[PDB]
C-alpha cells in the first residue's frame, strides 16, 4: 500500500541530522511543503524527481531517503504521486508533533506497527 | 434508489455579504453532498402502457409523454434535492432495460428486453 | 409569479478562462492534497469554482445594476426581509413593482429560474504566493504576520453551464416582465468582455473569472424540448 | 454615504497604464522556497511562465504606508492596519459596529462614517471592502539580470572576505502594465491616489527588496485615466474642474493633468474621524 | 461495550486545556465534527487514524485521548468506528451543554455510571 | 525623535552630483564571467548596454566606512553595522527591542534611541530601515 | 522530452579535466551559471551560441559538449532555450551533489535511465 512506503520513507527522514547544535530532524517540514507545493505548480513527475534529486545533492535530504523517493516515484501517476506526498507530509507532521524518538521507529516497515508503537 | 457506490461530502458556507461586504456570523450553514459518480439502483414499474408497442386513444397520449419524461432524462437530466439554483442535484439514467409483458400468456419471462435508448428514439 | 409552464429552456456552456490567480475558500479543514491551513477548495484533485458563489456574485452585480437603475418598478430587498415579496402588482390599471434580483435569483417566497452549475479545471495549476506585513515604525521589519495563500494558476480553462427557464434570449421577451432579459444580458456581457471578481482577495486583483466563448442553445417545450431549436454563440446573443 | 455604500456604483474609476523601471528593481518572494522555474537562484514572485509580475499585495502597501505618511504629515489621525483597525478596536467602540451590523444598518454605516480614517475607507480594515481594487503588473520588456554582494570588505579591520550573497533583479527599462480600479471614490479620495502616484513617480517612495541600496524605483511612461459615473460623490467632496473622462498621455503630462484632483484634495477639509 | 469506550474518550477529550486564559475542554467540538466529517469523506479507518495522529500532534489533542482513540479504532470495521465516533460526539456535546466539571467527572469508567452521576444530580 | 519615527517625513534632503575620477576607478564586476565585449578578464560591473555603473551598494559601504573612521577619530562610540556585530547585540538589547516591537511603540523608540549608535542608525541596522537611500 | 537532452549534456560536460591534479570536473558550474545568466540578460540566441563557442575555444568547454549545445540551440525559442539551460543547470548540480563518477554514468541517454542508476 501507499501509506506503507510514506512511512518507511518518513522514518527515513526523521533521523538526526549529524553535526547539528540541536537534536533536530535530517530533513525539514519546509522541504516537504515545498515538495508538495512544486508537484503542484509543474504537474509533473520527471522535474519533480529532477527537484528532489538538486535537494538531495545540496544536503537536508537524507541519501537513502532520497533513494527511496527516488525508488518510490520512479513510475507513478501523478494522482498517485500527489497522494504518496501528501500521506508522507501528514507521516512526518505527525513524528514531529509527536517528538517521538528515532530509536524507537528504526524498525517499523508497515503503518500498522508505527500506529501501535504511538498508541502504546 | 440506493447508491452501491456513494461518496458523501460535506462544504460549510458562510455566504453572507451586505453593503459593508464582510461575513455576518449569524448566517453560516454546513450542507453534506453525494459526490458525482454514484449510481443508483433505479426500478420503475408502469401498468397497461406499452412503452414499445405504442399504443391508442388516450393511452397514446400518456405513453407519449412517459417517452419524453424518458428522454429528457436520458438525455438532458432532471435537477431534485437540495437548491436547484447552485448545480446540486442533477441525475441522468445511465443504462436502462425495459421488460414487457403480456397477460395471461407472457408472464414468466418478458417477451422483449430492449435497451431504453433505442425506445425514446425510433 | 409564473413557473408552473415551463415555457423556454435557455442552456448556456463554455468555459471561464481566469484571468489573475483565483483563491476560493473552504471551511478550514483538512486534506493530504493540501499543507495550508487555509487552502482552496476542490473535488478530487480538481480546483473548481462553487455555485453558490458564482450564484452570490452575479446576484450582488444584479442588485447593483437594478439599484442603478434608479426606478421605482424594479426594486431590491433585503435578504433577511421577511416583508419583501418578489411582485406587488395591484390594480388601483395592471401596475405593478417588480423585483429583478428576487425574479432571477429567487427569494424566499419565489424559487429561482437560473440554474448555476459548478465549474471544475482542466489545465490548472496551484500557486503558493508568501504576503508578509511591514511595521509601519522601523520599516522593513516582518512582525510575523507571515501568511501563506494557495492559488490557481493565471489562465486554467473551466468548464461553465447554466440554465434559464422561462426567458426567451435569442428572441426576448415583447414587454411582459421585460428589463430583467436586459438585467441579465448585460451581466452576460460584463462577465464576457470585462469579466467579474471573486475570490478570498478580490482586492489585491486575486481572482478575475472571465467567459470567453459559449454556445446559447434555446429549447422550446411545444416543438421540440429535448433537440434544441436554435444554437448560437454568446457574442451575437449580446 | 455613497462613499461607504457598496449597495450602489455611482462612480468607477480606472487607472491603466504602463509602468518603466529606472532603477534594479527587485521585489523578492520565496526567500525560503527554492523552487523556481529554474532561472537563476533566488525567486522573485514569478509566474510559472517566468514572468516576474510585481504582486498586486505590495502594490496596495506600498499605496497604504504612503498615504499613512501624507496623512500624518497633514496631521491627520490615522493608525495602522496590521493588528489593529482605524478606531474601532483602536477605539472604544468597536463591538457597537458588530451590534449595529445587525439591525440599523444606517446606524453601522453611520459608525463606520465617524469612527474611522481615510485609510479605513479607501482600503478596508475589518469586515469592510475598501473603495479601491488594485491588480498585478505584467511585465512586458522584462529583463533579468543577477548581482553578487559577496564582499564584506575590510569589516573595519583585517579579514575582507567572510560571508557570501548574490541576489537576482529586474534590470532597468522593463515595462509592466498597471491597473487599479476604485468605486464610489470620491473627488478628494481620487486627488489622494494621484498624490500617492506622484510622490512614487518621484522617487520619493520606493517598491522593492533592497530600497536603501537603491534598488526600487519606477516611472510611468504612458497611463490612462478613465472616469465613469458621477463627478462627485459625498457632500465633502470639492466640484473639481471638468477634465472628462478619458485621461492619459506621458507620466509627466499626465500628472500635470491630474492638478485639480490633487488641489482640490489638499483643498478640502476631511471630516472623518470625528474623534 | 462501545458506549464505555465512548464515554471514556469523551472524559479524557474534556480534560481542562492547560495555558488557555478561558475554561474550556482540552479540545473543541469542531475538532470531532471535522473527525465524522473526514471518516464520512474518506471511508477509510488507516486515514482516520492518520487525522487523528496529525491533530494530535498539531498540540490541540490530549495524547491520552489520542491514544485512546487510535487503540480503539485499530482492527475495528468502518461501521463500528462511525458509531464510536458518533457516540463520542454525542456524549461531548451533552457534556459541553450540561457544563459537567471535569473534577467529578473523571472518576467514572462506565457509561452507566455517568448515567447515575447525570440522574442524581 | 522623528529622526528614527519613520511614520511621519517632516523633511527631505536630496544630493545629485557628477562624480568624476582623478584616478582610474575599477568596481568588480563580480570577476566570474564577462558577458559583454569587454576588454580584459576581469570584467568590471557594467550594464547590458555597456555603461559601467557603480553600484550603490559601493556607496554605502564607502560611506559606512568613511563615517567609522570619523567617529573613531572623534572618540565616539560606533556599531560595525556589519555581521553579527551591532551595539544592538553589543548592548544586549536585542531580545527587549523585539519585545517592545510587539509592545509599545514608545519603548521601542526609547530603547532605539539611547541604546544604538548613530551609523547603525543613520545607514540602518538589522530589522531597521536606515534613514539615507544611495542610488546607483 | 527537454530533460534527455539536459542529461546528456550536463553528462558530456562533467567528463573528466584532463592534466588535472585533481578528480574534477572539465567544466565548473560557474560556466553553467554564467550561461544561463547570459541567456537571461542579452536574451538572444545568437549571441548565446556565440558565448558558447567563445567559451569552447577558451578551453572552458570541451568540444563534444559544445556541438552537443550548439546542435540542441541551433534554432530554438528563448523560453525553450532558458528552459534547457536551468534544466542543464539543475542537473549538473545534481551530479556534482551526488559526487557521481562519469565512468559509470557516460552510457546514458535518457532521464529515466540517469533515475535507475541513482537508485
Amino acid at each position: 500500500d501507499l501509506l506503507d512506503i510514506a512511512t518507511r520513507i518518513a522514518i527515513s527522514a526523521i533521523k538526526p541530522k549529524p553535526k547539528s547544535n540541536k537534536p533536530e530532524p535530517y530533513v525539514d517540514s519546509s522541504t516537504i511543503n515545498s515538495l508538495l507545493s512544486f508537484l503542484q505548480s509543474r504537474r509533473n513527475v520527471n522535474e519533480l524527481l529532477l527537484y528532489i534529486m538538486r535537494q538531495a545533492g545540496r544536503d537536508e535530504i537524507d541519501e537513502e531517503t532520497g533513494k527511496l523517493l527516488l525508488a518510490s516515484l520512479k513510475d507513478r501517476e501523478l494522482k498517485d504521486a500527489v497522494n504518496l506526498l501528501g500521506y508522507v507530509k501528514w507521516v512526518y507532521d505527525t513524528l514531529t508533533g509527536l517528538k517521538v524518538n528515532y530509536n524507537n521507529v528504526k524498525g517499523v516497515k508497515t503503518f500498522k506497527e508505527l500506529v501501535n508503537i504511538l498508541s502504546k | 434508489a440506493i447508491a452501491e457506490k456513494y461518496s458523501i461530502s460535506q462544504r460549510t458556507m458562510v455566504a453572507i455579504n451586505r453593503v459593508f461586504g464582510g461575513q455576518m456570523p449569524g448566517h453560516l450553514y454546513t450542507l453534506d453532498y453525494v459526490d458525482p459518480g454514484s449510481e443508483f439502483s433505479f426500478m420503475m414499474m408502469i401498468y397497461n402502457l406499452n412503452l414499445i408497442e405504442g399504443e391508442k386513444d388516450w393511452k397514446a397520449k400518456s405513453v407519449e409523454a412517459l417517452k419524453f419524461l424518458l428522454a429528457t432524462l436520458v438525455r438532458e437530466g432532471i435537477f431534485v434535492g437540495a437548491r436547484k439554483s447552485v448545480g446540486y442535484g442533477l441525475i441522468k439514467l445511465v443504462d436502462a432495460k425495459v421488460s414487457l409483458y403480456k397477460a395471461p400468456d407472457h408472464l414468466v419471462s418478458p417477451v422483449i428486453v430492449k435497451k431504453l435508448e433505442e425506445v425514446i428514439g425510433t | 409569479m409564473d413557473l408552473d409552464v415551463i415555457t423556454t429552456v435557455v442552456k448556456i456552456e463554455g468555459k471561464l478562462r481566469n484571468e489573475t490567480l483565483l483563491r476560493v475558500g473552504k471551511g478550514k479543514t483538512q486534506d493530504f492534497a493540501e499543507a495550508t491551513d487555509n487552502p482552496i477548495i476542490k473535488y478530487r484533485d480538481r480546483p473548481l469554482i462553487p455555485g453558490s458563489s458564482l450564484k452570490g456574485a452575479f446576484r450582488s452585480l444584479v442588485e447593483s445594476y437594478t439599484k442603478s437603475l434608479n426606478d421605482s418598478k424594479y426594486y431590491v430587498c433585503d435578504l433577511d426581509d421577511n416583508s419583501c415579496v418578489s411582485c406587488e402588482e395591484k390594480k388601483k390599471i395592471v401596475e405593478g413593482r417588480y423585483c429583478i434580483p428576487c425574479i432571477l435569483f429567487g427569494f424566499k417566497d419565489l424559487a429561482s429560474r437560473v440554474y448555476i452549475l459548478d465549474a471544475i479545471a482542466e489545465k490548472y495549476s496551484i500557486s503558493q504566493r508568501t504576503m508578509v506585513a511591514i511595521n509601519r515604525v522601523f520599516g522593513g521589519q516582518m512582525p510575523g504576520h507571515l501568511y501563506t495563500l494557495d492559488y490557481v494558476d493565471p489562465g486554467s480553462e473551466f468548464s461553465f453551464m447554466m440554465m434559464i427557464y422561462n426567458l426567451n434570449l435569442i428572441e426576448g421577451e415583447k414587454d411582459w416582465k421585460a428589463k430583467s432579459v436586459e438585467a441579465l444580458k448585460f451581466l452576460l456581457a460584463t462577465l464576457v468582455r470585462e469579466g467579474i471578481f471573486v475570490g478570498a482577495r478580490k482586492s489585491v486583483g486575486y481572482g478575475l473569472i472571465k467567459l470567453v466563448d459559449a454556445k446559447v442553445s434555446l429549447y422550446k417545450a411545444p416543438d421540440h424540448l429535448v433537440s434544441p431549436v436554435i444554437v448560437k454563440k454568446l457574442e451575437e446573443v449580446i | 454615504y455613497t462613499f461607504i455604500d457598496k449597495r450602489v456604483i455611482k462612480r468607477t474609476t480606472m487607472i491603466e497604464g504602463d509602468v518603466e523601471t529606472v532603477s534594479p528593481l527587485k521585489i523578492g518572494g520565496g526567500k525560503d522556497n527554492f523552487d523556481p522555474s529554474s532561472l537563476a537562484k533566488d525567486s522573485i514572485l514569478k509566474d510559472v511562465e517566468g514572468r516576474p509580475i510585481i504582486p498586486g499585495s505590495s502594490w496596495k502597501g506600498i499605496f497604504r504606508s504612503t498615504g499613512e505618511r501624507i496623512l500624518r504629515l497633514r496631521n491627520i489621525e490615522v493608525c495602522s492596519g496590521i493588528g489593529k483597525d482605524y478606531c474601532l478596536n483602536n477605539n472604544r467602540k468597536e463591538r457597537d459596529f458588530n451590534s449595529a451590523l445587525k439591525e440599523n444598518v444606517d446606524q453601522a454605516l453611520e459608525i463606520f462614517w465617524d469612527y474611522t480614517c481615510l485609510n479605513c475607507k479607501v482600503f478596508g480594515t475589518m469586515s469592510v471592502i475598501g473603495a479601491v481594487r488594485f491588480l498585478d503588473s505584467l511585465p512586458i520588456s522584462y529583463s533579468l539580470n543577477t548581482r553578487s554582494m559577496i564582499a564584506i570588505s575590510r569589516t573595519e579591520g583585517a579579514v575582507a572576505r567572510r560571508a557570501l550573497v548574490t541576489v537576482e533583479y529586474v534590470d532597468v527599462g522593463s515595462k509592466f502594465s498597471f491597473k487599479m480600479m476604485g468605486y464610489n471614490l470620491p473627488n478628494y479620495a481620487i486627488g489622494y491616489l494621484i498624490t500617492i502616484m506622484k510622490n512614487i513617480h518621484d522617487g520619493f517612495t520606493q517598491v522593492g527588496g533592497h530600497k536603501s541600496r537603491g534598488f526600487g524605483f519606477v516611472k510611468f511612461g504612458k497611463v490612462k485615466f478613465t472616469d465613469l459615473g458621477e463627478k462627485r460623490i459625498g457632500d465633502e467632496d470639492i466640484q473639481v474642474k471638468d477634465v472628462g473622462d478619458l485621461v492619459e498621455g506621458n507620466g509627466d503630462e499626465f500628472f500635470g493633468r491630474m492638478k485639480p484632483f490633487m488641489e482640490a484634495f489638499n483643498n478640502a477639509k476631511i471630516p472623518y474621524p470625528k474623534k
